[PDB]
């Protein structure tokens, strides 16, 4: 046979919380004998979490269709097609992102110091770097892993409160190519 | 697992190149293989040997010979020109018991 499979995209880019449908082509013109599949390469066993789309088989088109990405969903898939006596793979690359949309923010007095602990505090994914506007001083800036594998990203800054000023807090994700930000008034 | 060696091969055009595919298990059901890497470093079918018969996808110099011992098999690029230059490697398939899919590393061809 001349049985090729083609993957017209190779690198998916999912909201964590969202579907994806991956999706590889193949040569119709080389059915009841037709076996596709996806599996995860990390080993490479088959993907328990998508599921094929059958329907689509007909026209050429392995579709194959996972709910609600996580963090855990991404990496590198392989999809394989079977027909006969032939057949052929493609990779395909899940990357996963998820918004630092939600910043919590707090305001504290340092007993003593007379100083004022601004913190702010939101998870995402990728790593995202923090800066605070117009802020000569360097704030504290760590993150841990949550239970879903997000990052919760929590920086701390701790300055001689300045009358009249808000102080703004600047969630930069680099792979997102996202800046978010919240304000805080003292 | 599969080997394919020489993991670095140089010719000049219209050699005809030799690359070997050597797998630990042969198996008459198992398929093979012979794909070209992308420059995103996808896998491109060049030709596969399946019930005993080579069949090319599209370039007919691209031909899998089975040798003796049936472990070892000779990738073979007839004619060799410049745009041949690049990443090649093997893979195989067997269905039964389960399904399994082996790569061989790469091995990387110039044609000069």
């Amino acid at each position: 046979m001349l049985f090729t499979v083609t993957a017209p995209k190779e690198v998916y880019t999912v909201d964590v919380g969202s579907s994806v449908s991956l999706e590889c082509d193949f040569d119709r013109r080389e059915l009841e004998g037709i076996r596709a599949s996806l599996q995860k390469v990390e080993t490479s066993l088959q993907s328990e979490r998508a599921t094929l789309l059958e329907e689509q088989l007909p026209l050429g088109k392995a579709l194959f269709h996972i709910p609600s990405v996580q963090v855990r969903d991404s990496g590198q898939y392989r999809c394989l097609v079977i027909c006969g006596a032939a057949w052929d793979y493609k990779y395909l690359t899940v990357k996963v992102k998820a918004s630092y949309m939600r910043i919590d923010t707090r305001i504290l007095e340092v007993p003593g110091t007379g100083e004022v602990q601004l913190t702010c505090q939101a998870r995402g994914y990728p790593l995202a770097e923090v800066s605070w506007q117009n802020v000569s001083v360097p704030a504290n800036t760590s993150h841990i892993r949550t239970p879903e594998g997000l990052y919760q990203v929590t920086s701390v800054l701790r300055l001689k409160p300045q009358p009249s000023r808000n102080f703004s807090c600047m969630f930069w994700n680099a792979h997102m190519k996202e800046l978010t930000s919240a304000i805080i008034d003292p | 697992s599969l080997t394919f060696y020489p993991a670095w091969l140089t010719v000049s055009e219209g050699a005809n190149a030799t690359f070997t595919c050597s797998l630990s298990n042969w198996s008459e059901d198992l398929m093979l293989n012979w794909n070209r890497l992308s420059p995103s470093n996808q896998t491109e079918k060049q030709a596969a040997f399946s019930n005993g018969l080579s069949q090319p996808v599209q370039d007919a110099r691209f031909q899998i010979i089975q040798l003796p011992n049936r472990h070892d098999f000779h990738m073979n690029i007839l004619d060799t020109r410049r745009n041949d230059s690049g990443i090649y490697l093997c893979g195989a398939i067997s269905l039964h018991p389960k399904l399994k899919i082996e790569e061989s590393p790469g091995a990387e061809l110039v044609v000069t």
